[PDB]
RNA sequence: CAGGAGGUUGGCUUAGAAGCAGCCAUCCUUUAAAGAGUGCGUAAUAGCUCACUGGUCGAGUGGCGCCGCGCCGAAAAUGAUG
């Protein structure tokens, strides 16, 4: 799921990694699943 | 060796329908349907949460009996608790008048953390709160 | 948050005399080991039973309590319980019963004190 | 590694560490190194061991606690070795043990077989259980996912190579 | 790593909330501090993590009123480069 920005985190639980340059956020959900590269 | 699974009923009502049916019978019961025997101890006590000691035996053994509702429930009950069709907003005449308070919380304090040597004056701010009256 | 409380009044609900203990009874829901914990108002009477401050922090903040420092327990959990606060005298026999005949190691005690030295964990028990 | 420094009790295997290159720890058939990075030069002690750091400075404190528990794994595995177990639902679909590798029935229409490294640890004490041991701990995991990379997942049903300790979910499809 | 003391057991709905179905509730006992009980949830429950802790352990860990420098947002049409 790439959007260019609107990587504020909304599950409650989830949380963001940055690595190898890119910005992920890994919830314990399927359905945000978001990387804004 | 039979164990025991904590429960509780509806408060009122006697149908067993899905009450004893995938409930209970998942961990182990026998005959059902006791709409006879619910009625017997269900309307002389209780629209306060009522909670007796259930057991799953075989159903020899007449329920009926009824314990002592337990403390918020068997305070704040006798009031109408009216509103709840529409929003939740403590309204509905949810005015219980203090003294009506009194004696609904009145001698029946029997069983509860260790005491209560009165619950007119400390368990009203449980009671009142968890109604609505703040 | 805390720092001027808390202490300011967990030693003083254990340093209301010098008679108190240790305990730790830990995994269930909360009414029914509030029978053992609470119904310390039945063996004895709303007393500081394990009122439960914490450790190293009632262990430097009794100092400022000057209970002789009763530090047996820096081992498996503290709960420097203050028995004294409403009868330390026999509630000890109710207490270790209360954790016996229950769940295996259910209230495990530490150090103990008898109003005016430090009594041995080993005869705290017996 | 921790928020101070701590004590590695050391048994059974002896260390050394002269090289350089990595420290060492092997037991009763342990010749498990390790390639530790340059300084930070480890202490070689009595039956325990600590550790260093010259600052707290966002590089030394990074390679500080990866320099403990690389060796703190390394220390345990070569007396006894490492294990991962693994369950295997499904109606009716085992491994066996034709050789020293495994078969398994699945989908290929008859056979399935994979090959273990040097580390070879087949034992089937079930009828369809499997589990893996031996004396690292970096590879004995990606030997344990390689066997879970035939048929992983289980999406609508229970079906599948599983591990222990998932709760794995599911969701209906056309009723239920 | 070890632990979550049950009167917290609905008010409509009780076919079912017992925080963890659809609605605010902003109390008390007592102790490992409290869970006015954040999340996974089905028929409620069952249980698990810490959003609390004592244990364990011991000294640099959670945000910013602001700046200095950097990162993704950034796709062409004969072979490339400041």
């Amino acid at each position: 799921m790439k959007v260019r920005a609107s990587v504020k985190r909304i599950c409650d639980k989830c949380k963001v990694i940055r690595r190898h340059g890119r910005v992920y956020v890994i919830c314990e959900n399927p359905k945000h699943k978001q990387r804004q590269g | 060796v039979v164990a025991v699974v904590k429960l509780q009923l509806p408060a009122g009502k006697a149908t067993p329908a899905p009450p004893v049916g995938p409930a209970l019978g998942q961990h182990g019961a026998n005959i059902m349907e006791f709409v006879k025997a619910f009625n017997a101890a269900t309307a002389n006590m209780g629209d306060a949460i009522v909670p007796v000691e259930i057991t799953i035996y075989a159903d020899r053994s007449f329920t009926f009996v009824t314990k002592t509702p337990p403390a918020s429930y068997l305070i704040r009950k006798a009031a109408g608790l009216e509103k709840g069709a529409h929003k939740p907003g403590r309204e509905k005449v949810g005015r219980i008048t203090w003294e009506q308070v009194l004696e609904i919380a009145k001698q029946k304090m029997p069983d509860l953390n260790t005491t209560d040597l009165e619950a007119a004056a400390r368990m009203i701010a449980g009671s009142a709160r968890s109604m609505g009256v703040e | 948050r805390n720092v001027e409380l808390l202490a300011t009044l967990k030693e003083n609900l254990e340093r209301a005399q010098g008679s108190f203990f240790l305990v730790n009874y830990q995994g269930l829901p909360a009414k029914e080991t509030h029978a053992l914990r609470q119904a310390l108002k039945q063996n004895g009477a709303r007393l500081f039973v394990a009122k439960n401050t914490l450790i190293r922090l009632a262990l430097k903040e009794l100092g400022l309590p000057e209970l002789d420092g009763l530090q047996g327990p820096s081992a498996v959990v503290f709960y420097e319980d203050p028995v004294a606060a409403a009868k330390t005298l026999v509630q000890f026999a109710k207490s270790n019963p209360k954790g016996i005949p229950q769940v295996k190691s259910g209230l495990l005690q530490g150090q103990i004190l008898t109003a005016k030295d430090v009594e041995a964990l080993a005869e705290l028990p017996t | 590694s921790r928020i101070g420094r701590l004590p590695i009790p050391v048994p059974k295997g002896v260390s050394v560490e002269v090289a350089p290159g990595r420290v060492k720890v092997k037991g009763p058939k342990g010749e498990l190194e390790v390639p530790v990075s340059p300084e930070m030069r480890v202490v070689v002690e009595e039956g325990v061991v600590r550790v260093e750091r010259p600052s707290d400075e966002r590089r030394h404190k990074s390679l500080h606690g990866l320099t403990r528990t690389l060796i703190a794994n390394a220390v345990k595995g070569v007396s006894e070795g490492y294990s991962k177990e693994l369950l295997i639902k499904g109606i009716g679909y085992r491994a066996r043990l034709v050789g020293r590798a495994l078969e398994l029935t699945v989908g290929f229409s008859h056979p399935v077989v994979v090959e273990p490294p040097e580390g070879i640890t087949f034992e089937v004490p079930e009828p369809t259980r499997v589990r893996v041991s031996g004396i690292d701990k970096q590879k004995v995991g990606q030997v344990a996912a390689n066997i879970r990379a035939i048929r992983k997942p289980s999406a609508y049903h229970e079906k599948g190579i599983y591990y222990a300790g998932e709760p794995v979910r599911l969701k209906p499809g056309k009723a239920g």
